[PDB]
């Protein structure tokens, strides 16, 4: 299950 | 009785102007069962084993939203640090991204992880206490300030913490005769003379899951790491592995040599000779 | 930006008795970067349908892929895997031996 926070640009 | 469920996400450039592939999988333990390609026809988050297909409508939208979320911010990633990197616009680039979760024979939250590369080596990684980060060169930090600022530790954290483990639970519950099965390795022993002096003895084992293994020779007592032909394990294509380690012995000494056999499917590990 | 050579291993899925119906693999690892190219030999010519896992990698980010197709090993029958990769001068070729 993708997590849906904590995927940001670097 | 140990499970996780990890997510591995590989992002690929191409010279100039093109659009970078996206490629994103899903395990369970050892076992897949999402997967989205950018090249394929879909569009969608696309189901890899038959239990994941239980999942509703609603699902299937959720994570095709989510990984294309996900791809977006790997699309400018890639540009970002293209940037970082003084790199020009004409070679390809390699973005990954891995995360998941870990619970134990109990079903409770182990350990956490989330770990990024660029070009084949660490970037930046979640440290294990999930709160801080390991930046791998200068550029990592320029991320690191970045994320800090953003509070994205706390964020994966919570996930890793919440939502992850529910969801391995669930797909635990769910893909019950897939995912928590043990398949003690089936054994076999090979013989061929190779030539007057020498023979070659090679251990299987085949069919086996989880894919962790020890296999070893030893000759008399102390063994034989050093002398051994050992290959990688691999996957059979069925949902299995398949492992093997040979050696090579003189004519007649054969019966001299043993293979030990390690895998929590096995109550006892198996010891092996050359029994025709 | 690190590059890593294909490992090439090519076996059968289920042991190998000859005249049955098997699955060729292919299965090449810990290699860097991502694009690479996989033909199933028969005979040193490309075996129809093969198909493929999906791209995925391991801790060291060095990734792996396998790929199978059907066939029915024989006698005289010469199957191999070719694979070729940036690392790569010419492809590799690795024959299939029923016993590896």
């Amino acid at each position: 299950f993708l997590t849906g926070i904590g995927i940001i640009t670097v | 009785g140990s499970h996780s469920m990890r997510y591995f996400f590989t992002s690929v450039s191409r010279p100039g102007r093109g659009e970078p592939r996206f490629i994103a999988v899903g395990y369970v333990d050892d076992t897949q069962f999402v997967r989205f390609d950018s090249d394929a026809a879909s569009q969608r988050m696309e189901p890899r084993a038959p239990w994941i297909e239980q999942e509703g409508p609603e699902y299937w939208d959720g994570e095709t939203r989510k990984v294309k979320a996900h791809s977006q911010t790997h699309r400018v990633d890639l540009g970002t640090l293209r940037g970082y990197y003084n790199q020009s616009e004409a070679g390809s680039h390699t973005v990954q991204r891995m995360y998941g979760c870990d619970v134990g024979s109990d079903w409770r939250f182990l350990r956490g992880y989330h770990q990024y590369a660029y070009d084949g080596k660490d970037y930046i990684a979640l440290k294990e206490d999930l709160r801080s980060w390991t930046a791998a060169d200068m550029a990592a930090q320029t991320t690191k300030h970045k994320w800090e600022a953003a509070h994205v530790a706390e964020q994966l954290r919570a996930y890793l913490e919440g939502t992850c483990v529910e969801w391995l639970r669930r797909y635990l519950e769910n893909g019950k005769e897939t995912l928590q099965r043990t398949d003690a390795p089936k054994t076999h022993m090979t013989h061929h003379a190779v030539s007057d002096h020498e023979a070659t003895l090679r251990c299987w084992a085949l069919s086996f899951y989880p894919a962790e293994i020890t296999l070893t020779w030893q000759r008399d007592g102390e063994d034989q790491t050093q002398d051994t032909e050992l290959v990688e394990t691999r996957p059979a294509g069925d949902g299995t592995f398949q492992k093997w380690a040979a050696v090579v012995v003189p004519s007649g000494q054969e019966q001299r040599y043993t293979c030990h056999v390690q895998h929590e499917g096995l109550p006892k590990p198996l010891t092996l000779r050359w029994e025709p | 930006m690190i590059q890593r050579t294909p490992k090439i291993q090519v076996y059968s899925r289920h042991p190998a008795e000859n005249g049955k119906s098997n699955f060729l693999n292919c299965y090449v690892s810990g290699f860097h970067p991502s694009d690479i190219e996989v033909d199933l030999l028969k005979n040193g010519e490309r075996i129809e349908k093969v198909e493929h896992s999906d791209l995925s990698f391991s801790k060291d980010w060095s990734f792996y892929l396998l790929y199978y197709t059907e066939f029915t090993p024989t006698e005289k029958d010469e199957y191999a895997c070719r694979v070729n990769h940036v690392t790569l001068s010419q492809p590799k070729i690795v024959k299939w031996d029923r016993d590896m």
